[PDB]
C-alpha cells in the first residue's frame, strides 16, 4: 500500500486519525514522537524477476550440457 | 457596605 | 466586621460524636497511609478538629469533632484564634472537666505531612508533623512547608466548595477570602497559587475530566481559575504577577504561560491577549518536537499540555464560528494526544459544526475511556423517619458539653450521629432554617444532583412514570464523561433529529459497539420524556415530578420548558437542586438562544437569597458560586438598586443581611484597584 | 534507505547474502516463504510540512485575532 | 561357492563373554529406549548373534555374543539358516549342556521394533517383535513389516561397512550382495532401496555433513548411491525402475528424481542424462513457491531438497570451468537454505575460482555452525602391555564353549574380554594374521584416522616434534565441517599465499571472531610442519612418524610428500592408515594435478592385498571400498592381467585367493547385463 | 571366475 501514519509512540495515527499500533520498542530508533513514517514494504512484484532469471539460468545449462 | 455590615451585626444583638 | 463575622461562624459550628475515642484521628491516619500507598493522594482529606473531653463521674474520656475548610494556615495563628475561641466560649455542665484538649488537623499534600495543632486547656499550643507511611516520625516546621500547607488549605478549600459531591455534611466552609485589606488578602492568595504553580502536578487532578493530570489539568490550575473568577478586576494584577515570575524563574515558562492564558479564558476583553500569549507559547513548544529521539518522560508532559493550548484555541476558533481554522488546530491537536478525551471531543465539534456527522461520529469511537466517609449522618428524609443514632451516654456527654442548649431543642437538631447546631444563626431566614432545610437536610455528596433520594419514599413511588425516575438514578447518572457525548449526540439531532442519527451510525458502520448504543437509547427515552406535557383537566403533580422532569429538558435543550418546570417544582416547596439549575442559567446561559432572557433579576434575586440562606444553615459560609452570582447582578444592576431589591424579599432580616452585606462589602473593595 | 531483503522465513536476506531477522511472526500473511520484500519506512522529510502548516495556522490566528 | 564362503564366515566368528548373563540383551532394549525417547533413533543399534550356555558342575548359565552386519533379513530363512550353522559346528565339552538358545537381533528402525528370532535345542525356532517404547509389547510379523527389516539391514549394512568410526572392534561383516544369481541378488537390493525412497527422512542422517534429514542428505541416499558405486552396469536398470515408479507412485516423484540425479553423479556418460533431468526436476518444484502464504513444514522439506539439487548443479558447474553460470545457481541456492552447510560452501568456492576472496571469506563467515559400546576390547598397543580382562571361571566356560581350540592358542587370541578367533582363515596371510594384525590390533571407532593410540605409548614419546602429534589427535581433529572450511583457506593460500590470506581476512573486516581464527593457526602451523625434510645425515624415524607427517602433507596438498612419506611408513611395517589414505588416492586422485600417476598398479595391488587380508582378520568380509578399488584395476588392466599380478604377490595363498577369487567372481557376473 | 574359487576351496581342505 502507500500510508502516512503519524506517531506519538507504539501508536501511529493516519491523516483521518486511524490508529494502528506498531512495535513496542520494535520501531527504530530513528522514530520520534510526532515523528511522521511512510509504510507500504511487501513488493511482491519483483519475485518474477527471479523467478525468470531462475529459468533463464536453468535454460543456458540445458542448453549447454543436456541438447545437441 | 461595611457600614451596613457593622449596623447588622450591632442589631443581631438584641 | 469580619472578624465579627468570623467569630460568629467559629461559635456555631456542629458537633460529631465519636463512637469509641480516637477512632476520628486514626481513621484520618490510616486514610492517609492508604491514599499514599496507593499512589495518588491528590488534595487528601479535609481539615478537622477534634475536641477531647473528660466525663467526671464516669471516668470515660470522649471525642467530638467536626470537619472544616477555609481556615488559612499562613503558620499556627489563624488556627490558634479558631481554637482559642472554641475554649472561650464553651458552656460545660459541672460533670465535664475543664480540662479540654483542641486539635487542629491540616493535611499537606505537597510533603505527604499532616499537620496537627494541639491546644490545652494551660492555653500553650504545639505543632506537629506528622509522617503517616514513616509512621513514628514527627518533624520540625520550616517557613517552607507552612507555606505548602498553606497552599494546600487554600487550594482544598476552593475546590471542595466548587464541588458538592466532594462535601460531607455538616462541613464548615469558612470565607478565606476576607481579612483586614480585602484587595491585600486576594493578592496574598494570589501569590500563593502562582508562586507553587511549577508544582501544580503534585496537587493531583479530577479524573472524570481528564485521564493524566495536566499543567492545564490539575487542581492548582482549577483553583486559580476559581478564585480569579471572582475577583476580575486583579486580573491585571495576576497577569504582571505572572510575568515578574518567567523573569525570575524562566525554567518553568510554560507553567505561568499556561496560567496566563487560563486566567484570560473566556475573558472577551482580554481575547487579543490571550491570543497573542498562545502564539509566543505554542510555537516554540513545537520545537521541543524533532532533535528527539530519546523519548523522555517530560516529552509526555509537554505532548499533553501542547495539546490542551490548542484544545483551547479549537475552542475559541468555534466559538467565533471560524470552522476552518479550528479544524487545522484540533487535527494537530488529535496527534499529539490520542489518549486526550478532549481531543477528540473538539475533533468531534468541528465536524459537526462543518455538517460531516459522520466524521465526528468515527471521532466519537476513537476515543478513549469516595473517601469512605460519612457513617455519621442520618437523613430526615422529609420528616417521615426519626434520625436519631446516639446512646444515652453519648446524648448525656454531648449536652454536656452543649450546656446552654435546652436538651429536647438539641436532640431535634441531631441528624443521626452529628448535631447540626447552627448557634449565632447568620443566615438565618424562617422559612428556609425552621421548615424546608430540616426536612430533607444538607444537599452535597454523590445523591445531591437531584432530590430522589432526600424526599420520603411516598413521594418517589407516587411517581407514576418510571422512565422519570430511572433517567434520574445516581449510578446511571450520565458522568462527565459521557455528558459531553450525550452533548454531541444532542448538538446532532438537533440539525437531523433522532432517526438522522441513526442514519449515521450505519454510515459509520459501512466505513458495531455497545455503550454508545447505550447513549443512543438513553437519549432516545429522554426526548420522548421531553416532550410529555404536565396538565390540565387539572391532575397534581409533585414538586419532585416537575424536577426531575426539568432536568431532563435541560438535558435535551428545551430551555423554555426546562426554567418552566423547575420554578414550578420551587412552588409547592423550596427546591435547592431546581434553585441550583436556574441560578446556573443565569450565570451562564445556553449559546443556542436568540440572546434571551430566560430568568429576569427579580426571580434571580429571590432564589438567590433562598439558597443562601440555605447554604448557610449548614455552614457553608464560603459561597464562591453565589458570590459570582451577586457579582454579575452587580454589574448589570448596580450595588444599590440590587440591594434594594434584596431588602424587598419578604424572608429577610438582621441574621440574612449579616451575611450578605459582608459578601457586598467584600466586592465593593474589590472595585478599586 | 532502499534495501530488498528476500525471505526464507523471520530470517531476510539480501542480494549480497547479508541476514537481517525480522518479525519472528509480527511480519504479514501477504510475505512469503522465498518472497522479497522492499524495506526502507521512516520518511522523516514530511515532519517539516505540518511545521509549516502549524506555523502558518497559528499564524493566521495572530493575524486575525490578535494584532490591528 | 558363495554357500561355502557363506557357512566359513559363520563358522569363524568372533565371541564376546558376558559379565552377567542377559546384560547384552538389557543393554540393547534400554539403549533403544534411549534412541526413541530422544528424538533420532538414526538407523538403531548394529544386529548381535546372543548364545545361552549352561555350566553344568556350577549350576550357572552364561552367555557370549558378537555383532554382525550383512545377514539379508528377507524374512526368518537366512538368520535361521545361520543359527542353524552356529550350533550344528558347536565344539563343546562335557561340563557344557548340549541345551543351547540362540537368540538373532535385527532392529528395524521404520517402525521401532527389535526383531528376535530364536533357536533352540530343539531345532524349533519363533521370531517376536519387540517394542521397547511400549516395553511389554510383542508383535505379530507381517510381510510389510518384514520388508521394512530387510530395508532396515541392508541400509545398516551398507552405511556401517563404508564407516570405520562406526564399526566396533570384532564386528562381522558378511557379504550381503553374494547370492546364486548374482545380478537378481543385486537387482532385489537397488529395487528395495528405490522402493523405500518416499520414506528415506525417517532412515536417519549425518549431522556431521548436514544439519536436517534431507531428500539428498540421509542414509537410504547414501546407501543406495555406495551400492551402485560397485554396480556400475545396474545404473540403466535402476533409472528404469525409478522411472516405472514415478508412474505408478507420482506423489512422490521428487523422491524417485532425486535418487536418479545422485546416482547419475559423478558418471561422465551420463551427464547429459543427469542435468537433463535436473531440468525438468528443477523448474516445476520453482513452483511451488508463490502461492502459499500459509507456510507449511513440507515448504523447508521442498526448500532444503531444491537447494541440495542446485548444489549439485553448481558443483558440476564449477568441475567444467563455467563459474559465471555457476554463481548464478549458487547464489539461488543460498537464499531457500540459508541453515544450509553446502549452499553457503559452494557459495566460497565460486568467489575462490573467480578470484573474489573477500566476499568467498564473507560467505565463510556467514555460514551455520557415540553409541556408549566397547567395553569388551582392550587394545594390545603393539604387544606392549597384556589385553586380558577375564576370570578363571569366565575363561573355562569360554573354553569349554570353544573345545577344538587349544587353550593357551586361545587364550593369546582374547583382547580383553572378546576371543578374536578367526577358525576358517579366510583372508589369512602370515605376514599379516601372525604379526602386525596380532599387534595394534582392529583399526576401527574415531580413533582409527591415525596410529597413535594403537602403537606403544613409547613410540608417540619418541616423536620430537610435538605439533606432529598435536597435529593429529582425536578431539582436534578437523572434523568434516571444518575440513572443509580448512580445503577452502587451502584454496586460497595456494593462490595468494597464507599472508595473502591475513590480507582478505582485514578487508573482511573492513567491510571479529574465534573459531575461524583457529582454522587460520592450525593452517599456519600445518604449512610449517609440510616443508619439514626428515633426513640424511642419517637420523631414524619411526613409521608413526612417516604416516602423521604423510597426513599432514595431504592436508595441505602436498600430493608428492605425502604420497611419499605415507609410503616409508610402510616399509618398516604394515600400516593399514597409511594404506588406506593411498588406496584413496588412487581411487579418487586430487583434481589439481597434471593428471599425475602417483601410484602405478604394481604398488596398488600389493598394498590392496595386504589391506584386504588385515580386513579379513577381523571380520570385515564386505569390504565395499576395495570392491570398488578391484573394478577399478579391472577395468583398468582387465581381469586377466590384474590376477596375474595378484598370484605375483609374495604372502599370496590358498586362503587370501578364496577371498579375492570370490570377489573377483562377482564382479565379472556384474559384466554380463 | 567361478572355477578358481572353487578351486581355491577344494585346495583350502588339505
Amino acid at each position: 500500500v502507500d500510508v502516512l501514519l503519524t506517531v506519538g509512540k507504539a501508536l501511529l495515527t493516519t491523516q483521518d486519525h486511524h490508529v494502528i499500533e506498531f512495535p513496542t520498542v520494535l520501531l527504530p530508533e530513528n522514530v520520534k514522537a510526532g515523528s511522521i513514517i511512510k509504510m507500504q514494504s511487501q513488493n511482491l512484484e519483483e519475485e518474477k524477476k527471479q523467478r525468470n532469471h531462475f529459468k533463464s539460468i536453468q535454460a543456458k545449462i540445458l542448453e549447454k550440457y543436456g541438447t545437441h | 457596605y461595611y457600614l451596613n455590615l457593622n449596623q447588622d451585626e450591632e442589631s443581631l444583638l438584641r | 466586621g469580619y472578624q465579627f463575622l468570623n467569630r460568629d461562624i467559629f461559635k456555631s459550628c456542629p458537633r460529631i460524636m465519636e463512637r469509641q475515642f480516637g477512632e476520628c484521628l486514626h481513621n484520618r491516619t490510616h486514610l492517609i497511609k492508604d491514599l499514599i500507598s496507593s499512589g495518588n493522594v491528590g488534595l487528601g482529606p479535609i481539615e478537622i478538629v477534634h475536641m477531647s473531653y473528660l466525663n467526671k463521674h464516669e471516668k470515660e474520656e470522649f471525642g467530638e469533632y467536626f470537619y472544616v475548610t477555609g481556615i488559612e494556615v499562613s503558620g499556627p495563628a489563624m488556627p490558634v484564634e479558631f481554637l482559642e475561641v472554641l475554649k472561650s466560649s464553651k458552656r460545660i455542665s459541672k460533670n465535664i472537666s475543664n480540662n479540654i484538649i483542641l486539635t487542629y488537623c491540616c493535611f499537606n499534600f505537597f510533603s505527604n505531612l499532616d499537620i496537627r495543632i494541639r491546644y490545652d486547656a494551660d492555653d500553650t499550643f504545639q505543632t506537629t508533623a506528622i509522617d503517616c507511611n514513616k509512621e513514628t516520625t514527627d518533624l520540625t516546621m520550616t517557613e517552607k512547608m507552612w507555606e505548602e500547607t498553606f497552599a494546600s488549605s487554600v487550594i482544598r478549600a476552593i475546590i471542595t466548595n466548587t464541588n458538592p459531591e466532594l462535601k460531607p455534611p455538616g462541613l464548615v466552609e469558612c470565607p478565606f477570602y476576607v481579612g483586614k485589606d480585602t484587595i491585600s488578602s486576594c493578592k496574598k492568595i494570589i501569590e500563593l497559587l502562582c508562586r507553587f504553580l511549577p508544582r501544580s502536578l503534585n496537587c493531583g487532578w479530577d479524573s472524570t475530566k481528564s485521564m493524566q493530570a495536566t499543567i492545564v489539568n490539575n487542581y492548582l490550575m482549577y483553583s486559580l481559575k476559581s478564585f480569579i473568577a471572582i475577583t476580575p478586576s486583579l486580573v491585571d494584577f495576576t497577569i504582571d504577577y505572572l510575568k515578574g515570575l518567567t523573569k525570575k524563574d524562566p525554567i518553568h515558562d510554560i507553567y505561568y504561560k499556561t496560567a496566563m492564558i487560563t486566567i484570560l479564558d473566556h475573558i472577551e476583553t482580554k481575547e487579543l491577549d490571550m491570543i497573542t500569549i498562545l502564539n509566543e507559547t505554542l510555537d516554540p513548544l513545537l520545537s521541543l518536537l524533532n532533535d528527539l529521539p530519546p523519548r523522555d518522560a517530560d516529552s509526555a508532559r509537554l505532548m499533553n499540555c501542547m495539546s490542551d493550548l490548542l484544545n483551547i484555541q479549537t475552542n475559541f476558533l468555534l466559538n467565533r464560528g471560524d470552522y476552518e481554522l479550528a479544524l487545522g488546530v484540533s487535527n494537530t491537536s488529535t496527534e499529539l494526544a490520542l489518549d486526550s478525551f478532549e481531543s477528540w471531543y473538539n475533533l468531534a465539534r468541528c465536524h459537526i459544526k462543518k455538517e460531516e456527522y459522520e466524521k465526528a461520529l468515527f471521532a466519537i469511537n476513537s476515543m478513549p475511556r469516595r473517601f469512605l466517609t460519612s457513617n455519621y449522618y442520618k437523613k430526615p428524609l422529609n420528616g417521615t423517619r426519626e434520625h436519631y443514632d446516639l446512646t444515652a451516654m453519648e446524648f448525656t456527654n454531648l449536652s454536656g458539653t452543649l450546656r446552654n442548649w435546652k436538651e429536647d431543642e438539641l436532640k431535634r437538631q441531631i441528624f443521626g450521629r452529628i448535631a447540626m447546631i447552627n448557634e449565632k444563626k447568620i443566615g438565618y431566614t424562617k422559612e428556609i432554617w425552621d421548615d424546608i432545610a430540616i426536612k430533607l437536610g444538607p444537599i452535597c455528596g454523590p445523591q445531591s444532583v437531584n432530590l430522589i433520594n432526600y424526599v420520603s419514599p411516598q413521594e418517589v413511588k407516587n411517581i407514576k412514570n418510571i422512565n422519570l425516575i430511572a433517567r434520574n438514578t445516581i449510578g446511571k447518572q450520565l458522568g462527565w464523561f459521557s455528558g459531553k457525548i450525550y452533548g454531541l449526540l444532542m448538538e446532532i439531532v438537533n440539525k437531523i433529529g433522532w432517526n438522522g442519527l441513526l442514519n449515521i451510525r450505519t454510515e459509520a458502520f459501512m466505513m458495531c459497539e455497545g455503550w454508545l448504543d447505550d447513549l443512543f437509547l438513553d437519549l432516545y427515552q429522554d426526548l420522548k420524556l421531553s416532550k410529555i406535557s404536565l396538565s390540565n383537566k387539572d391532575e397534581k403533580h409533585s414538586g419532585l415530578e416537575w424536577e426531575l422532569l426539568g432536568l431532563i429538558m435541560l438535558r435535551t435543550w428545551h430551555w423554555e420548558d426546562a426554567v418552566a418546570c423547575l420554578r414550578t417544582s420551587i412552588v409547592a416547596r423550596f427546591d435547592p437542586v431546581s434553585c441550583q439549575q436556574l441560578l446556573k442559567i443565569y450565570l451562564q446561559p445556553p449559546k443556542n438562544i436568540q440572546e434571551v432572557t430566560l430568568l429576569d433579576t427579580d426571580t434571580i434575586i429571590s432564589l438567590l437569597i433562598k439558597k443562601i440562606s440555605y447554604d448557610c444553615r449548614y455552614y457553608n459560609y464560603c459561597q464562591i458560586f453565589n458570590l459570582q452570582l451577586l457579582e454579575k447582578l452587580c454589574n448589570e444592576l448596580g450595588t444599590h438598586i440590587l440591594r434594594n431589591k434584596i431588602l424587598l424579599q419578604p424572608s429577610i432580616g438582621d441574621e440574612i443581611m449579616v451575611m450578605i452585606d459582608a459578601m457586598l462589602a467584600w466586592i465593593a473593595d474589590l472595585d478599586h484597584t
